[PDB]
C-alpha cells in the first residue's frame, strides 16, 4: 500500500525500487502580455526518478518543445511523466527493472498504472512522506543540465556522490532529504552553508562538496538549525 | 395471458412478480399468478418470512414453455420447474382458475413500467449470463458473485456479465494511454459494442438485467455491473445520438422504479455525480438528471 514512516526501512532493502517525482516536469514563468493579460512561458523541466538504495538518479530532462501545441499541460505533464518512466523501465535489463515504483504525488498513480499495464508485477505505490524532491533544481549542476538542454535527454547521476563508501543507504537518504528540505525552505542560506568555506570543493564528477565525516556532522547540524530557524521566522516562535 | 401455477405454499413468504409483491401466509391456499403479459421476460422472486436472508428468484419467458413453482422441503426453497405435458398443465391451471386460487398480475393499462425496464432484455441473453442449460428459466439470488468478482468462487453459480475494467489492456490501446483512459470511446464503440455486444441493444439488455438483479435481489455484483456500464458510456466523448437518448430513457425508468429507501445502497455517489455533472455526457441525460435531482438530491 502507501509508503510511510512505519515501513521506512523498506526503502533500503534489496528489492529494486524507484521514487518518481513529477513536480519539476512542467515549469512556467507567469507574465503580463502587451495587452495586460497574463500568459505563461514554459521552461525546461525534468522527471526526478531515484533509486534510494543506490543513489542512482535517472533525470529525464523535459524540453519545452514537448508542450508545443498541446492543451491542458498540467494534466499532460502527468501522462508524459508516466510515459517516460514506462520507457525507462522497458529500457532496463529485466534484472534491473524495479519491483516497486513509489510516486511522490497521488495524482501520478493512475497515469503510471495505465502506462505500466504490461508490467502487472511492478507495484505502483503512493507515499505519506512529504519528500523534498522538488528542491532538486536547487542543486546547481542538475539545474544547469536541465536549462542548457536543447532537446529531450535523460542522464544517469549518482545523487549520493561517494557517500556509500562510508555510510549506509539509510544514512545517505537521510542526509539527502535533509539537504533538500533545507534548500526548499531557504535556498540562499542552505547554499551559503554548503559553500561558505572556500577550501571544501565539489569534485568535477560530484554534485555535493567533499566534506569529511566530521564536517558533514557540522553541515548537517547547520541545516537542522536553518530548518528550525525558518520554522520560527515563519510561524513566529 | 399466461399463468405460473404453484403446487402449494407451505412456508410464509413474500412473493414478487416483476415490480409487484404480495405476502402469502404459511399453508395459505395460494396456487399461483395468472394474467401474466406475454411478450416480456418476467421474474418471480421470493423472500422467506422467517429468513429474509437470500432473496432468490427465476427469470422466465412464458413463450418458451409451461413453468410452475413447487416448494422443496429438502433444499428449503420455492423451485421453478417446467411441465412438459401440455394437457396436464392446461388442466391444472383451469382448475386453479375456476377455484379462484390465483392472484392476477396487477397491470394498470396505462402503465409501461415493466416494458421500459426490460425493453432490451432477452431470455436468450439472460441464459448466457446465468449458465444452467438444462432449464429454460434462470435462477438468481442475493449472494451470487460475478465472474469479475471471482477474479479479484464456484464458477457454475456465477453471473457471467461482460467484464469491464477501465485499467486493463483491453480498455487501453498501447500508445493511446492518456487518450483512451480519459475518453473511453474506443473501448465503448470498438471493443465493447462492435467487438463483444455486436450492437447497443445487447449492451442495454445486459445493463437493464444487471439493474434488475441489483434491485430485486440486492445482488452487489450486479449493481457494480450496472454502474460500470453507465460509466463507460458517460466517460466516452463519442457516443451515437440514439444511444444517449435511449440511455436517458432507460435510466429514468430505473431511477423512477427504485425504492426510495434503498437509494442509499443501490446508487453509487461517485458514478452518478461524475456522470451527471463532470462527464462528456453531463448535458445529455436530461430526463435522468431531472428525476435524480428531484428524488435523490442528497446523493448529489
Ligand atoms: O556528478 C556529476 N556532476 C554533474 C556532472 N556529473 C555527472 C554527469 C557525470
Amino acid at each position: 500500500g502507501a509508503m510511510n514512516s512505519s515501513n521506512y526501512a523498506e526503502l533500503f532493502n534489496n528489492d529494486i525500487k524507484l521514487f518518481v517525482d513529477d513536480t519539476n516536469v512542467y515549469r512556467v514563468t507567469v507574465h503580463k502580455t502587451f495587452e495586460g493579460n497574463v500568459a505563461t512561458k514554459a521552461i525546461n523541466g525534468c522527471i526526478f526518478t531515484l533509486n534510494p538504495k543506490t543513489g542512482h538518479l535517472f533525470l529525464k530532462i523535459i524540453h519545452t518543445s514537448v508542450w508545443a501545441g498541446q492543451k491542458r499541460l498540467s494534466q499532460l505533464a502527468k501522462w508524459k511523466t508516466a510515459e517516460e518512466v514506462s520507457a525507462l523501465v522497458r529500457s532496463l535489463p529485466k534484472e534491473e527493472q524495479p519491483k516497486q515504483i513509489i510516486v511522490t504525488r497521488k495524482a501520478m498513480l493512475d497515469p503510471l498504472e495505465v502506462h505500466m499495464l504490461d508490467f502487472p508485477n511492478i507495484a505502483i505505490r503512493p507515499t505519506e512522506l512529504r519528500l523534498p524532491f522538488s528542491a532538486a533544481m536547487s542543486i546547481d549542476k542538475l539545474s544547469d543540465v536541465v536549462m542548457k538542454a536543447t532537446e529531450p535527454q535523460m542522464v544517469l547521476f549518482n545523487i549520493y556522490d561517494d557517500w556509500l563508501d562510508r555510510i549506509s543507504s539509510y544514512t545517505a537518504f537521510s542526509r539527502l532529504t535533509l539537504l533538500l528540505r533545507a534548500l526548499k525552505t531557504n535556498e540562499e542560506s542552505a547554499k551559503m552553508i554548503l559553500l561558505s568555506d572556500p577550501t571544501i570543493t565539489i569534485k568535477s564528477y560530484h554534485l555535493w562538496p567533499s566534506f569529511t565525516d566530521e564536517q558533514w556532522i557540522t553541515i548537517e547540524s547547520q541545516m537542522r538549525d536553518l530548518i528550525l530557524t525558518e520554522y520560527g521566522r515563519k510561524y513566529n516562535v | 395471458m399466461n399463468t405460473v401455477p404453484f403446487t402449494s405454499a407451505p412456508i410464509e413468504v413474500t412473493i414478487g412478480i416483476d415490480q409487484y409483491s404480495f405476502n402469502v401466509k404459511e399453508n395459505q391456499p395460494f396456487h399461483g399468478i395468472k394474467d401474466i403479459p406475454i411478450g416480456h421476460v418476467h421474474v418471480i422472486h421470493f423472500q422467506h418470512a422467517d429468513n429474509s436472508s437470500m432473496r432468490y428468484g427465476y427469470w422466465f419467458d412464458c413463450r418458451m414453455g409451461n413453468f410452475y413453482i413447487q416448494y422443496d422441503p429438502k433444499d428449503g426453497l420455492y423451485k421453478m420447474m417446467e411441465e412438459r405435458d401440455g394437457a396436464k398443465f392446461e388442466n391444472i391451471v383451469h382448475n386453479f382458475k375456476e377455484r379462484q386460487m390465483m392472484v392476477s398480475y396487477p397491470k394498470i393499462d396505462e402503465d409501461d413500467t415493466w416494458y421500459n425496464l426490460t425493453e432490451f432484455v432477452q431470455m436468450d441473453k439472460i441464459r448466457k449470463i446465468v449458465r444452467k442449460d438444462e432449464n429454460q428459466f434462470s435462477y438468481v439470488d442475493s449472494s451470487m458473485t460475478t465472474v469479475q468478482e471471482n477474479e479479484l468462487s464456484d464458477p457454475a453459480h456465477s453471473l457471467n456479465y461482460t467484464v469491464i475494467n477501465f485499467k486493463s489492456r483491453e480498455a487501453i490501446r498501447p500508445g493511446h494511454e492518456m487518450e483512451d483512459f480519459l475518453d473511453k470511446s474506443y473501448y465503448l464503440n470498438t471493443v465493447m459494442l462492435q467487438g463483444i455486444f455486436k450492437n447497443s441493444s445487447n449492451y442495454f439488455g445486459e445493463l437493464q438485467f444487471a439493474f434488475l438483479n441489483a434491485m430485486f435481489f440486492g445482488n452487489y455484483g450486479s449493481s457494480l455491473q450496472w454502474h460500470a456500464m453507465i460509466e463507460l458510456i458517460c466517460s466516452s466523448a463519442t457516443v451515437p445520438k440514439h444511444m444517449l437518448d435511449k440511455l436517458d430513457e432507460i435510466l429514468y425508468y430505473q431511477i423512477k422504479t427504485l425504492p426510495e429507501q434503498y437509494s442509499d445502497i443501490l446508487l453509487n455517489e461517485r458514478v452518478w455525480n461524475i456522470c451527471l455533472y463532470s462527464s462528456f455526457q453531463k448535458n445529455s441525460l436530461h430526463n435522468t438528471e431531472k428525476i435524480m435531482e428531484n428524488k435523490y438530491p442528497e446523493l448529489l
